[PDB]
């Protein structure tokens, strides 16, 4: 008789494609600090205001 | 900014739903009548914190 020999039919493995999707990548943006900067009187004020007659 | 609350005090707070509020002082001025005009005018130098 003849032997098969066997040369296999599978090529290579998914492995490679499992690997190509399993790419994480850089996620997020930036946010909350920026720059802050701010300068004006609305808190408080100061004039002279008191009471006579 | 809006108020700010962390981990476990979010936990706590949807457990116990015991969230409380305190009036610690309160600022404010007093108008005074004005014997020129008439009109009360408020100083905003003097406040009731002094009174």
């Amino acid at each position: 008789v003849k032997k098969e020999a066997a040369e296999k039919l599978l090529e290579k493995v998914p492995s490679d494609v499992l690997e190509m999707y399993k790419a994480i990548g850089g996620k997020i943006y930036i946010v909350d600090g920026d720059i802050t900067k701010h300068i004006s009187l609305e808190a408080l004020s100061e004039d002279k205001k008191k009471i006579k007659d | 900014t809006p108020i700010t609350m962390n981990y476990n005090q979010f936990l706590e707070l949807e457990k116990t739903k015991q969230l409380r509020l305190d009036t610690d002082q309160v600022y404010g001025n007093i108008a005074t009548y004005n014997f020129e005009n008439g009109r009360v005018r408020v100083d905003t130098g003097s406040n009731w914190s002094e009174v």
